[PDB]
């Protein structure tokens, strides 16, 4: 039920046992959890520039 | 808007409203950089310290680039450095990187310290260092025979001071 | 690949130039085909520093230089009532309940205007008399 | 013969230009609105419509009307700070010589001259710059007669095998003579005192 | 949903005049220090002042 | 134009040229003392 777009990758945060997910400052998520194989996945958004 | 095409097309009918941000935004950026430009290049030739240094007792050591770090930066700009620590936002890098700038500094110390003032106005002429502080008293208003009569306390005065900067700073 | 981001179209060589457009980083191109280098300061000399040698000037040269400096701008004024209606009662009534908008504008206006005067007669008139050759 | 040389002067007006080109421009925006056209709005309409739909308008034409006089102030305020710096250029390098260096020109100020331009001033600087330099050895004393001798003005220079006594920006030698030199202690305190007469 | 667009739109766009004005404000004051920093560097590092 | 109206300055241009040759000529003639 969380939508967003992005690129993932495999992450090494720690999280604790009853996270769904992560966000670092002014609330924007970063890290995931996969409800099945219940694994930290990273997330960064796609590149873009002028 | 946020990849949102109803957001773009409800938000075309505003006019031009973000060209001029734009335009004002790579102003800013220009000035900083001409702000930078007009600050630092000051000389038209890189200067370069002899590698034997006996300037009258005096000991510059503490500000000259150390060439053993790969910065080539000083110990008090080492010390200054280390002291002080998106949808749809950039960052753009200044054009000079700082190794210049250091560079930049260098040359204006070297030739400050090599040419006195001579530098600033035409070539660069040699000139002992004593000679050039006996300059900067008789400038104001005291002769050089108190330089000439008092050089090694003086120099123990500036030396000790000069290390006392770098105690206070760090 | 520079530091500013990924670049095509140009050789990148091992020398170093004058910078004619500036890209980033340290790093800017020019023509010859487009080249991209590293920036360079300057010229490099080591000046002969001795402990009982001098240098003294023999001969002399006068130079000539220019600056310039903007001292002023146009004065303008914008009537608001007829720009942000152009002549329409139903408009001019509709606004009116916005208070005093547009005074404040003219002020300004007028204010930027008297500026520009005062800075053109203080930059310029700085004598008592007129004096001739 | 070579252009692109005022290039402040142009900046300026073309910045006022298009600023005003903008402004001008900016007229032509539906803002939500059924038209851009106030008479057709008008002409098309019942009252109790007509208002919500003028509404938008106004509002947008305040707003843009609000950041073109921001811009303005921003504007005319850099401005004076460029003539209150060219005022004061006028005052000290026109009407005087300078000492304080690279204030007006590259190198020795000697005078300067004002010329007019269509939104500025222009000033055309007079400077010294010394050339054909010469290495010489010199100095800081001369030990004669137990006596420590220094210079006046000026310093103290050699051919190679005499002394002389000269003016700092100019080379023109002088014979050392009592007239030119002033005595203060002996020769014994000073590091790199020379022997002569 | 169009006007809860609209909305949202107006309120972004006034952040970010207010943002843009706020960068202008301290751009101009950043360089009237950087011509006095210029300023001190000519007059009392290339000379005797 | 649309209610935009342009003011002219108050000194024309002949009075500033005016004024740079008096200037000009002082200072020629007088050195900096008429200052
Ligand atoms: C969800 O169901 C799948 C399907 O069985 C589980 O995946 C298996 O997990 C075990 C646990 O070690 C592994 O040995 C199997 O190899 C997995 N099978 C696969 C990946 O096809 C998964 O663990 C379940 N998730 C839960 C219960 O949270
Ligand atoms: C100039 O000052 C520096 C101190 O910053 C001197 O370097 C010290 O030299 C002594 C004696 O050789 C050493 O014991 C210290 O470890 C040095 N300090 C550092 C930080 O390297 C330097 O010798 C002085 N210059 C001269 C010519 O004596
Ligand atoms: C002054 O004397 C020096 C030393 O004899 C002359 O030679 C220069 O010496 C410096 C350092 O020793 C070198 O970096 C230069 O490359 C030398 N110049 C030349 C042409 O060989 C020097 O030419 C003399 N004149 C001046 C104005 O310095
Ligand atoms: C100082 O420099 C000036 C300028 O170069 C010298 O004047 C030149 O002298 C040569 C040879 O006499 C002439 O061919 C040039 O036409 C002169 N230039 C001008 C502009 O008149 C002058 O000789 C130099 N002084 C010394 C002592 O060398
Ligand atoms: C030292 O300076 C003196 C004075 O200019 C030079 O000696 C003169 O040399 C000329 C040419 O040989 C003679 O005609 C004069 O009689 C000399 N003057 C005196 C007082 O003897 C001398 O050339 C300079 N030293 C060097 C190495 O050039
Ligand atoms: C200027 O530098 C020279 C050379 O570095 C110094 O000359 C030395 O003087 C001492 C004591 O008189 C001698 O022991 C050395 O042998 C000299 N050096 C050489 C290479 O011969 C001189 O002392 C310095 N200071 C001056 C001239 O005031
Ligand atoms: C300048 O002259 C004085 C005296 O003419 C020299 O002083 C003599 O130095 C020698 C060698 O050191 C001594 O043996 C004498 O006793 C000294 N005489 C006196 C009266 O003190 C002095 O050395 C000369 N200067 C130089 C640089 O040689
Ligand atoms: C010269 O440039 C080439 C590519 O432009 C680079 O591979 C090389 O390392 C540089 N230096 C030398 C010494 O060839």
């Amino acid at each position: 039920g969380l939508t967003g777009t992005g690129v993932l990758t495999e992450s090494n945060k720690k999280f604790l046992p009853f996270q769904q997910f992560g966000r670092d400052i002014a609330d924007t998520t970063d890290a995931v959890r996969d409800p099945q194989t219940l694994e930290i996945l990273d997330i960064t958004p796609c590149s873009f520039g002028g | 808007c946020g990849d949102s095409t109803e957001c773009s097309n409800l938000l075309l009918q505003y006019g031009s409203f973000c060209t001029q941000l734009n335009r004002a935004l790579t102003g800013i950026a220009v000035e900083q950089d001409k702000n930078t430009q007009e600050v630092f290049a000051q000389v038209k030739q890189i200067y370069k310290t002899p590698p034997i240094k006996d300037f009258g007792g005096f000991n510059f050591s503490q500000i000259l680039p150390d060439p053993s770090k790969p910065s080539k930066r000083s110990f008090i700009e080492d010390l200054l450095f280390n002291k002080v620590t998106f949808n749809g936002l950039t960052v753009l890098p200044p054009l000079l990187t700082d190794e210049m700038i250091a560079q930049y500094t260098s040359a204006l110390l070297a030739g400050t310290i090599t040419s006195g003032w001579t530098f600033g106005a035409g070539a660069a002429l040699q000139i002992p260092f004593a000679m050039q502080m006996a300059y900067r008293f008789n400038g104001i208003g005291v002769t050089q025979n108190v330089l000439y009569e008092n050089q090694k306390l003086i120099a123990n005065q500036f030396n000790s001071a000069i290390g006392k900067i770098q105690d206070s700073l760090s | 690949q520079t530091r500013a981001g990924c670049l095509i179209g140009a050789e990148h060589v091992n020398n170093s130039y004058e910078c004619d457009i500036p890209i980033g980083a340290g790093i800017c191109a020019s023509y010859q085909s487009i080249i991209a280098y590293t920036m360079s300061l300057g010229a490099e000399n080591s000046v002969a520093y001795s402990n009982n040698s001098i240098a003294i000037p023999t001969n002399f040269t006068i130079s000539v230089t220019t600056e310039i400096l903007p001292v002023s701008m146009t004065k303008t004024s914008v009537d608001c009532t007829m720009y942000i209606c152009g002549d329409s009662t139903e408009c001019s009534n509709l606004l009116l309940q916005y208070g005093s908008f547009c005074t404040q504008l003219n002020r300004a206006l007028t204010g930027i205007a008297v500026e520009q005067d005062k800075n053109t007669q203080e930059v310029f008139a700085q004598v008592k008399q007129i004096y001739k050759t | 013969s070579t252009a692109s040389a005022l290039g402040k002067l142009q900046n300026v007006v073309n910045q006022n230009a298009q600023a005003l080109n903008t402004l001008v421009k900016q007229l032509s925006s539906n803002f939500g609105a059924i038209s851009s056209v106030l008479n057709d709005i008008l002409s098309r309409l019942d009252p109790p419509e007509a208002e919500v739909q003028i509404d938008r308008l106004i509002t947008g034409r305040l707003q843009s009307l609000q950041t073109y006089v921001t811009q303005q102030l921003i504007r005319a305020a850099e401005i004076r700070a460029s003539a209150n710096l060219a005022a004061t250029k006028m005052s000290e390098c026109v009407l005087g010589q300078s000492k304080r260096v690279d204030f007006c020109g590259k190198g020795y100020h000697l005078m300067s001259f004002p010329q007019s331009a269509p939104h500025g001033v222009v000033f055309l600087h007079v400077t010294y710059v010394p050339a054909q330099e010469k290495n010489f050895t010199t100095a800081p004393a001369i030990c004669h007669d137990g006596k420590a001798h220094f210079p006046r003005e000026g310093v103290f220079v050699s051919n190679g095998t005499h002394w002389f006594v000269t003016q700092r920006n100019f080379y023109e030698p002088q014979i050392i003579t009592t007239d030119n030199t002033f005595v203060s202690g002996n020769c014994d305190v000073v590091i790199g005192i020379v022997n002569n007469t």
